[PDB]
C-alpha cells in the first residue's frame, strides 16, 4: 500500500524501489509521537514475550533439530568445522550441544573430560592475545625459540604455526572444543582475529563450532580462510528472542 | 480474426463470474475461491493485464490444495496446466510456467496463502516433517532413489490382474 | 656472439674496422630509432643495445657487413617497436569471479539512476514505469577518471543481472549468491582487484564500508573477451 | 546470568562416570530403527578402512606436488649463468599461492639463505632492507657451526671477509599481488647496487597469484628492463596440465573399485564446483568426495553389504527396503513382459523371502568396469596417444552418460581409436542403492548453502521451521498465539520487504502496529499468576501502543545488527534504510 | 594539415611519463615533498598513501610549469609551437 512497486524482491526489485521520491509525497515523521515507554516496562514485558509467545514450538524445534547431534559429532570427528547460521540466538543450541552432547561422547570414545572454550565473540572487548593465552594453557605448547621467531613478527601468528607442524606427527583425538558465538561480531570479524581462527582450524585436534549473526558473512573468508576452516554450514533457524547479546548493544530512546 | 493468446489483452475487464467460473473449472474449494476473488478487490487498478494474475492463482492455488493427488501419479500435472493453456488459448506451455513464477512472489507472505499452505501441509510440495529434515541438512533424509511406501504395494496390485 | 656468427657464416671479408663500422652503426641505429622513446639516458639506451644486438647478429648472412642499408632492411622489426615488455589469455581466474569484476567495472563508472534502463527485462504484472535512461549522451568519458564508490547490494544485483543463464519449473534459473559468491567477491578484494576505503584494517560488514574497482579498462576489455561478454556497447552511450 | 558478560569462559563439563554402551559412534539405528548393533560396528570399521585408504593416496599425491615443486623450481634457479654477470636471475612463479618450501642446494665455498619477505613484512623499504640483512646475519652465522653488523647492505659488502665465503641470497616474495609495488621496485633499485661486490649473487622468486600483466603495468619501466636480463617464468597451479586432479579422482576410484558407484549428477556437480574455484582444486575436490563418502555410510544400511562376507545378514527389513527399488521393479516389469512364467514372479513378488534373498548375493560378483576401463583410457591418452591435456573427471562424466565419443572428437587427433577408446555399459540391478548421489540437494545444502538466499527464505515465510500444534494449548501460556499472530521479527520482514528503499520508522511501526490482534492480545496479557506489573499496564487505557512499541523496536534492533536494516542520519536514527533484498 | 610525427603507442608513452616525473615536471595532488624534522619523515614512511595503491595511469598528477611559461621558453621554430596558446 505504501509502496507503488510494480516488481517485488530480486535484482529488479532493487532497481525498482530505489526511485526517487518527491518532498511532498515522504513522510517526515518523528519516532518522538510513538508512544513512550520506560526502561523497565520494555524489560518486563521484553522478558515476558521471550518465553510466552512461542514457547512450546520453539522447544518442539530444538527437540526436532536435536537429534542432529550425532551428525554434528561426525563432522566433527572427521575433520570439518561447523557452521551454524541462522535467524535468531544460536547461544543455547552451542551451550547445550558443546557442552552437554559433545565433549561427553569424545571423552569415552578415545578410552577428566575434554575442554571446552567458550568464547562470547559477540563482546566487543575480545582480544586475540588474552583468548590465545587462555588456548596456551589448556594445550601448553612449546615456546618461540630465538631461530624460529623473526625481526618483530607476531608471536600468536608464529606460534600457532609453530603447532600446526607440531600436531602432523601426533594421534587424532580432540583435545579441545573451541565454541565462537557470533564469529562475525564486532571485535573478531577483523583480520588478524580470523587469521588466527582460521590457523586453528588447520589442527586436526581441536573442533570449531562457530556460528554467525550478519548476513554477509561469507565474505570475510576468501580461498585461504575458506580453505583452512573447511566449514559444513547448517541452517538451524530456530527464531530465539535473543536476548542474552542486547544488552551489549545500544537499546538507546 | 483468430486469437493469439488471453494473456496478451491489456485492461480487458474482468467481473467476479468469470474468476469463479475459472475457479470452478479446477474445483477449487470455497475458502480458496473467496480469496482469489477477494484479492482482485485488492489490486485491480495496478493491473497490466488481468489474464495473467488470475491465470498464476489457479496453478500456485491449485499444486497446494491437491497435493497428495500429484504424489501417485504425474499425468495431473500435466493435465492441470495443458487445460490451462487450451483454456487461454494459449499455444506455447511456457507462457502459462512464467505465469505462476511471476505471480508467485507477489503472494509469497500472504494471509490466506499462510493458513492455507499449513491446512493441506503441502510447504512448497514437501510436507514439514520432510523439509524441517531438508533445512537442517541432515544425512537421513528422505531422497528420491527408491519408490514410496504407500506406492510399491499400489505397484504390486497392478501385477496380480495381469496372470489372473 | 658476433665471432661466432663470422665463422658460422663462413666470413673471410672482415678486419676490426669491419666489426666496429657494424657496431657503431647499430649503436646510431638504436639511438636514431629510439631517442624519442628514452630521452637523454645513457641507461635506457645500454639495456636496449643489450637487447636487441643478438637478434641483429642473426640477421647479418655475407655481405650485410658491407652495406649499411639493406641490413637495416632485414632488421626493420627490431627498430619499429621497443619489444621490452616481459612477454594465450588475460586472467586465470573462475568464471563467476571475472564476472564480479566485469559487474564491478559496470557498477563503479555507471551513475546508479541509469541501470534500470539497461538491466530491467523481466515483464510486470504491476502498473510500473522503467528507467527512461540519459537523455543527452555526455562525452566527457567517464572511464577516464578514478572510479566510483557503491554498495555491496548494488554489486550483487548487477552481477545477476548480467550472468549468463544456469541449470521444469522448480529450477529457478535467476542465480542467487551463494558461498561461492562472496568467497571469489572476497578472493577480489585480496588479489587486490577491486578494493575499498582503507581505513586501517576495515571491517568488511559494515553499511558504511563501500567498493571500487582498481583495475584498468585495457584488462576488462580481455576478460570480457575471454567469457565473450559485450560491454563496449555498454559505454558506448559517452563516446 | 553474569558469565555470559566476560569473554573467553572457559568450561570443563562435568560427566557420569560410565553408561556401559556401546555409544562411542555416531551411527544411528537405521531402517527406522530396526538394525543390529554388530551391523552398525562392522558400518563405522569398514567407512573407516575405506576413508583411510583413501586419504593414504590424496596425502602421497599431496606431499608429492611438492618434491615435484622443489625439483622443478631448483633446476631453473641453478644451472645457468648470463654473460652481462650484473644482473640477477628472475623467477616468475605464476598462479602459485604462497604455501611453498624453497631447498637450495650443496654449493660449497658458497652460502645460499633464501629471504621469506611478506606484504606484512614490508610496511616500507628499511623494514625489509632489516629483516633482509638480518635473516642473513642469522643464517649466515648460525650455519658455521662475533660482533655486531648494522643491517643494510654493508654486511653484502664485507661478507667475504667477515665469513671467507661468497654470498648467494635468493630473495622470495610471497604475495607479490599484495605488496606494494612502489615498495618494492625501490627495493629491487636499492638491491640493484648490490652488484659491484664480485661475490654476491641475487636470485629473485616472485610468487605471482595473477596473470603478468599486471606486474609489469604497476612497475616502473627501467625495473622492468633490469628484470628482462635474465627472467624465467613457471606456471605453478594444479590446474593446469591436469595431473593432479587426474590423481586425486583416480584415487577415489581405486577405493569404490566394484562396491559404490558414481551418479551422473554427482560428477557434473563436482565439475561444476571445481570449475567456480581456482585457487584450491585439490582442496575442494577432497572435502566433497569425504562428504560424499559421509552422508553415504550415515544414510545407506545397505553400506554393510559392500563386504562379500556380511551377506547372511539379511533381515526382513532389508528385503522389504531393497525390493521398492525402481531398477527392480524395471526387472520385474520386463519379466512380465517378455514371456509369462506365472510361479516365479509370484514367488519374487511379495511371498518368497528366500528367492530374492538368494538373488541379490548373485548381483555382486558383477563388475562391469567403468573405472576399471578409464584407466585405460586415460594410459591410452597419455603414453601410445600423448596427449596431457585432458581431464578424467570430464571424461568420466561422459563415460557414464555415453557421449564419449563426442568427448573423444573433442581434439580430434585419435580418429583411428575411436573403437579401441570405446566402451559402452550397461546398468546393474540394483545400483540405486549402491550410487553415490546427490538428488536430494544435501551436498548443495551443507558445503555450498545459498546462505542470504536461506536466511531471508526463514523471515519471509517461516511455516517451514516453525511447526503447527494441535493438542499443546491450554497447558502451554500461547496456544492461540501460534495461529493468529506470526512471530514478530518474522513479520515485521513482511513489511520490510514490500517497503521502499528509505522506511520511515514511525510509518514501518504503524504498518506493524495495524497487522496485530487488538481483542486478543488486551485479554492475554492478563494470564501471568506470579508478577503483578503485567497486569497494570493492562489497566492503562493505551495499553495496545506501549506493548506494540516494545515488541516493534526489539525486532528493529534485532534486524540491525543482521545486517538488514542501516540507520541513516547519525544523532537522529529515525529513517531506517532498507539494504537488503531477497532472491539477491 | 600534411612529413609527420609517429604516433607512439601507450605502451610507450609510460617510459616518458615516468621520465617526466624523475625531472619534477609532474607533482602529484596534494603530496608534501620532504617533511621538515626527522619524525615526520617516520611517520609518514608507515603510512600507505593512497596515491600509491591506485592503478598507474589514474594518479592525479598536477604541472610544475604552466602553459604560459612554455609558450615564452619553446623555440618559436617548433612544430608544437602553435599548440602552445590556448
Amino acid at each position: 500500500t505504501k509502496s507503488a512497486s510494480s516488481f517485488l524482491d530480486t535484482f529488479e526489485g532493487y532497481f525498482d524501489q530505489r526511485k526517487i521520491v518527491r518532498t511532498n509525497a515522504k513522510s517526515r515523521h518523528t519516532m518522538s509521537m510513538a508512544p513512550d515507554v520506560t526502561r523497565e516496562e520494555f524489560s518486563l514485558v521484553s522478558n515476558f514475550f521471550n518465553e510466552n509467545f512461542q514457547k512450546r514450538p520453539r522447544q518442539k524445534l530444538f527437540e526436532i533439530q536435536k537429534k542432529m547431534f550425532p551428525q554434528y559429532w561426525f563432522e566433527l570427528t572427521q575433520g570439518f568445522s561447523l557452521l551454524f547460521y541462522g535467524v535468531g540466538s544460536k547461544r543455547n543450541f552451542l551451550e547445550e550441544f558443546a557442552i552437554d552432547y559433545l565433549s561427553p561422547k569424545i571423552a569415552y570414545s578415545q578410552l577428566n573430560s575434554i575442554p571446552c572454550l567458550i568464547l562470547n565473540g559477540y563482546n566487543p572487548s575480545c582480544n586475540y592475545r588474552d583468548v590465545f593465552k587462555e588456548i596456551t594453557d589448556l594445550l601448553v605448547p612449546a615456546e618461540l625459540t630465538r631461530s624460529e621467531t623473526k625481526y618483530w613478527g607476531n608471536h600468536v601468528i608464529l606460534q600457532i604455526q609453530k603447532m600446526i607442524d607440531f600436531y602432523k606427527n601426533q594421534p587424532l583425538d580432540i583435545k579441545l572444543i573451541l565454541v565462537v558465538h557470533n564469529l562475525d561480531g564486532p571485535s573478531i570479524r577483523k583480520n588478524t582475529f580470523q587469521t588466527m581462527l582460521s590457523f586453528l582450524s588447520v589442527i586436526r585436534q581441536i573442533a570449531i563450532v562457530a556460528s554467525t549473526d550478519h548476513i554477509y558473512a561469507p565474505l570475510l573468508w576468501d580461498n585461504m580462510k575458506a580453505q583452512n576452516y573447511n566449514f559444513v554450514f547448517h541452517d538451524i533457524s530456530n527464531f530465539e528472542p535473543s536476548t542474552v547479546e542486547s544488552t551489549f548493544q545500544d537499546v538507546m530512546k | 480474426r483468430i486469437p493469439n493468446s488471453l494473456l496478451v489483452k491489456k485492461y480487458c475487464k474482468m467481473t467476479t463470474e468469470e474468476i469463479i467460473r475459472l475457479c470452478n473449472d479446477f474445483e477449487l474449494p470455497r475458502e480458496v475461491a473467496y480469496k482469489i476473488v477477494d484479492e482482485y478487490n485488492i489490486n485491480a487498478s495496478r493491473l497490466v493485464c488481468p489474464w495473467q494474475l488470475v491465470c498464476g492463482l489457479v496453478l500456485n492455488c491449485t499444486f497446494i490444495v491437491f497435493n497428495e493427488r500429484r504424489r501417485k501419479d504425474p499425468r495431473i500435472d500435466h493435465f492441470i496446466v495443458s487445460k490451462m493453456c487450451s483454456l487461454m488459448l494459449t499455444s506455447k506451455v511456457d507462457d502459462v510456467i512464467e505465469c505462476v513464477k511471476l505471480v508467485k512472489e507477489l503472494i509469497i507472505g500472504e494471509k490466506w496463502f499462510r493458513d492455507l499452505q499449513i491446512r493441506y501441509d503441502d510447504f512448497d510440495g514437501i510436507r514439514y516433517d520432510e523439509i524441517i529434515f531438508r533445512k537442517l541438512g541432515s544425512m537421513l533424509q528422505t531422497t528420491n532413489i527408491l519408490v514410496t511406501d504407500d506406492q510399491y504395494n499400489i505397484w504390486k496390485k497392478r501385477i496380480e490382474m495381469d496372470l489372473a | 656472439c658476433l665471432r661466432k656468427r663470422i665463422i658460422e657464416e663462413q666470413i673471410t671479408d672482415c678486419t676490426d674496422d669491419q666489426f666496429q663500422n657494424v657496431a657503431a652503426n647499430f649503436i646510431h641505429l638504436i639511438v636514431q630509432a629510439f631517442h624519442s622513446y628514452t630521452g637523454n639516458d645513457i641507461f635506457a639506451l645500454n639495456d636496449l643495445i643489450d637487447f636487441k644486438w643478438p637478434k641483429y647478429v642473426s640477421r647479418i648472412t655475407k655481405e650485410n657487413i658491407f652495406e649499411p642499408l639493406a641490413l637495416y632492411k632485414s632488421a626493420i622489426k627490431l627498430f619499429l617497436s621497443t619489444d621490452d615488455n616481459l612477454s594465450s589469455q588475460t586472467y586465470d581466474l573462475s568464471i563467476i569471479s571475472k564476472y564480479l569484476l566485469i559487474a564491478s567495472y559496470i557498477c563503479s563508472y555507471l551513475e546508479p539512476r541509469y541501470d534500470a534502463s539497461i538491466f530491467s527485462r523481466k515483464t510486470r504484472i504491476i502498473q510500473g514505469r522503467a528507467a527512461y535512461g540519459r537523455r543527452k549522451k555526455k562525452e566527457v568519458n567517464p572511464r577516464y577518471l578514478q572510479p566510483s564508490l557503491f554498495a555491496i547490494e548494488r554489486l550483487l544485483a548487477i552481477f545477476q543481472a548480467i550472468f549468463p543463464i544456469q541449470g521444469a519449473l522448480r529450477e529457478e534459473s535467476l542465480m542467487k549468491a551463494n558461498i561461492e559468491v562472496f568467497q571469489n567477491l572476497s578472493e577480489l578484494h585480496t588479489l587486490k582487484l577491486i578494493a575499498t576505503t582503507m581505513n586501517k584494517n576495515i571491517d568488511y560488514l559494515s553499511p558504511k564500508v563501500r567498493w571500487k574497482v582498481n583495475v584498468p579498462w585495457e584488462i576488462i576489455k580481455e576478460i570480457s573477451e575471454s567469457v565473450h561478454f559485450n560491454i563496449s556497447d555498454y559505454f558506448s552511450d559517452i563516446h | 546470568f553474569a558469565d555470559a558478560q566476560r569473554s573467553h569462559y572457559t568450561v570443563y563439563p562435568s560427566l557420569p562416570q560410565s553408561n556401559k554402551n556401546d555409544k562411542h559412534i555416531p551411527f544411528v539405528k537405521l531402517l527406522s530403527g530396526k538394525e543390529s548393533e554388530v551391523n552398525v560396528e562392522k558400518r563405522w570399521e569398514l567407512y573407516h578402512q575405506l576413508h583411510s585408504h583413501f586419504h593414504d593416496q590424496v596425502d602421497h599425491i599431496i606431499d608429492n606436488i611438492e618434491a615435484d615443486l622443489k625439483a622443478e623450481i631448483s633446476d631453473l634457479l641453478y644451472s645457468e649463468t648470463t654473460q652481462k654477470r650484473r644482473c640477477f636471475n628472475t623467477i616468475f612463479l605464476l598462479g602459485s599461492d604462497s604455501t611453498t618450501k624453497i631447498e637450495l642446494k650443496d654449493e660449497s665455498s658458497r652460502y645460499n639463505v633464501l629471504i621469506e619477505l611478506t606484504p606484512k613484512e614490508s610496511p616500507n623499504v628499511r623494514m625489509m632492507l632489516r629483516r633482509s640483512m638480518y635473516k642473513l646475519y642469522s643464517a649466515a652465522d648460525a650455519e658455521e657451526h662475533n660482533n655486531d653488523v648494522s643491517y643494510d647492505l654493508s654486511l653484502v659488502e664485507n661478507f667475504k671477509r667477515l665469513f671467507g665465503k661468497d654470498l648467494a641470497m635468493v630473495f622470495n616474495f610471497k604475495d607479490v599481488d599484495s605488496i606494494n609495488f612502489n615498495t618494492l621496485d625501490n627495493f629491487i633499485i636499492l638491491l640493484k647496487s648490490a652488484f659491484k661486490y664480485d661475490h654476491v649473487k641475487i636470485s629473485l622468486i616472485f610468487n605471482i597469484n595473477t596473470n603478468l600483466s599486471n606486474i609489469e603495468k604497476n612497475l616502473r619501466q627501467s625495473t622492468i628492463r633490469l628484470l628482462k636480463r635474465n627472467y624465467h617464468k613457471l606456471d605453478v597451479s594444479s590446474n593446469k596440465g591436469f595431473k593432479y586432479g587426474n590423481q586425486i579422482f583416480q584415487s577415489f576410484l581405486d577405493t569404490v573399485d566394484g562396491k559404490l558407484n558414481l551418479s551422473d549428477r554427482f560428477v557434473e556437480f563436482i565439475l561444476s564446483k571445481m570449475a567456480n574455484n581456482t585457487n584450491h582444486n585439490l582442496q575442494l575436490l577432497t572435502k566433497m568426495l569425504d562428504y560424499s563418502l559421509m552422508s553415504y555410510f550415515f544414510q545407506n544400511a545397505f553400506s554393510v553389504f559392500i563386504d562379500p562376507v556380511n551377506v547372511d545378514f539379511l533381515n526382513d527389513d532389508y528385503l522389504k527396503i531393497l525390493s521398492r527399488c525402481p531398477t527392480f521393479m524395471f526387472f520385474v516389469e520386463g519379466l512380465i513382459k517378455q514371456h509369462a512364467p506365472a510361479d516365479e514372479i509370484l514367488s519374487l513378488l511379495t511371498n518368497k523371502n528366500r528367492g530374492l534373498e538368494e538373488f541379490f548375493v548373485e548381483f555382486l560378483v558383477r563388475e562391469n568396469p567403468i573405472n576399471g576401463h578409464a584407466k585405460f583410457v586415460a594410459r591410452f591418452l597419455e603414453e601410445e596417444l600423448n596427449i596431457t591435456n585432458f581431464n578424467l573427471i570430464e571424461l568420466y562424466h561422459n563415460l557414464l552418460i555415453g557421449k564419449l565419443d563426442s568427448y573423444l572428437d573433442r581434439w580430434s587427433a585419435c580418429k583411428e581409436y575411436k573403437d579401441r577408446l570405446h566402451f559402452e555399459p550397461i546398468d546393474t540391478i540394483f545400483q540405486e542403492l549402491f550410487t553415490l548421489d546427490n538428488r536430494s540437494g544435501l551436498l548443495t545444502q551443507s558445503i555450498f548453502p545459498s546462505y542470504k538466499s536461506n536466511i531471508e527464505d526463514n523471515l519471509l515465510s517461516w511455516e517451514q521451521v516453525l511447526p503447527s500444534l494441535d493438542k499443546e494449548n491450554y497447558d502451554t501460556l500461547s496456544g492461540d498465539l501460534d495461529k493468529i499472530m506470526a512471530p514478530v521479527l518474522g513479520q515485521l520482514f513482511k513489511l520490510y520487504r514490500e517497503a521502499n528503499m528509505t522506511i520511515n520508522i514511525y510509518d514501518f511501526y504503524i504498518a506493524f502496529r495495524e497487522t496485530l490482534p487488538k481483542e486478543e492480545i488486551l485479554n492475554f496479557i492478563r494470564k501471568d499468576p506470579s508478577n503483578t506489573k503485567l497486569l497494570e499496564l493492562a489497566e492503562t487505557p493505551d495499553a495496545f501502543d506501549k506493548v506494540a512499541l516494545i515488541l516493534f523496536m526489539q525486532a528493529i534492533f534485532a534486524f540491525e545488527n543482521m545486517g538488514l536494516i542501516k540507520f541513516q542520519s547519525t544523532k537522529s536514527y529515525d529513517l531506517v534504510e532498507k539494504c537488503v533484498w531477497r532472491g539477491i | 594539415r600534411i612529413n609527420t610525427i609517429k604516433l607512439w603507442l601507450k605502451k610507450d608513452v609510460k617510459n616518458v611519463w615516468e621520465n617526466l616525473v624523475q625531472l619534477d615536471f609532474f607533482t602529484e595532488k596534494s603530496a608534501v615533498g620532504l617533511r621538515d624534522n626527522a619524525t615526520a619523515a617516520f611517520y609518514a614512511s608507515n603510512y600507505q598513501f593512497q596515491g600509491t595503491m591506485i592503478p598507474f595511469d589514474l594518479r592525479s598528477y598536477q604541472m610544475q610549469i604552466i602553459l604560459q611559461e612554455l609558450r615564452r621558453i619553446i623555440p618559436k621554430s617548433n612544430m608544437y609551437y602553435s599548440w602552445t596558446q590556448l
